[PDB]
C-alpha cells in the first residue's frame, strides 16, 4: 500500500492534464453549438430583409 | 415477491448512479493501468521511465492495447459480486465524483 501511495503522487501531473483535456474539450463543444446558433439567427434575418425589400419595390412599381 | 421486485428497482437506481459517474470512471481506469506498471517498476528497485507508460481519458483507453491481466479479472470479481455489494459500491462512486457537492450540503446542513 505504500507503494500505491507512493505511485499517485508521481502521476498527479497527469491527472491534471487529462482533467484539463477534458475541459477544453467541453468548452469546445459548447462554444461551437453557440456559433451555430448565431449563425442561423444571421441567416434568418437576412430572409426578412429579402421579402420586405421585394415588397418595398413592389409598392415602388 | 415483493423483495425481488425492490431487487429491480435497485439495479435501476445502480444503473443510473454508474452513468452519473460514466466520466470520472474512465478517467480512474486511465491512471489504474497507468500505476499498475508504475509500481512494478518501483517495487524492482529501478527507474520510472517515459517507457513505462509507453508500454500501454475515452481516447487512451482505446489508444492502449496493452491488455492486463490482473486488472481484468478484478474487474469480473466485481460484476459478480452481490447486488447489495454492487449498491454499496455505485454510491462510493458517487461521493468520490461530485465531492464539491457534498461538502457543500454539509455546510448548509
Amino acid at each position: 500500500v505504500r507503494a500505491d501511495l507512493q505511485a499517485t503522487a508521481l502521476l498527479a501531473s497527469r491527472g491534471f492534464a487529462l482533467y484539463n483535456a477534458a475541459n477544453l474539450k467541453s468548452i469546445d463543444f459548447h462554444r461551437r453549438i453557440e456559433e451555430k446558433s448565431l449563425a442561423q439567427l444571421k441567416r434568418q434575418m437576412e430572409r426578412i430583409r429579402a421579402k420586405q425589400e421585394k415588397h418595398r419595390q413592389g409598392r415602388v412599381d | 415477491f415483493l423483495w425481488m421486485l425492490g431487487q429491480a428497482l435497485v439495479d435501476e437506481l445502480t444503473r443510473w448512479l454508474q452513468e452519473f459517474t460514466r466520466h470520472h470512471g474512465t478517467m480512474s481506469d486511465v491512471l489504474r493501468a497507468e500505476r499498475y506498471l508504475l509500481t512494478q517498476e518501483l517495487l524492482q528497485g529501478g527507474e520510472v521511465h517515459r517507457g513505462v507508460l509507453d508500454q500501454l481519458a475515452s481516447e487512451l483507453l482505446l489508444d492502449r492495447r496493452l491488455r492486463i491481466p490482473e486488472l481484468e479479472e478484478a474487474e469480473l470479481f466485481a460484476e459478480g459480486q452481490g447486488r447489495a455489494l454492487r449498491l454499496l459500491r455505485a454510491v462510493y462512486q458517487c461521493v468520490a465524483a461530485h465531492s464539491e457537492l457534498l461538502c457543500y450540503f454539509i455546510i448548509i446542513l
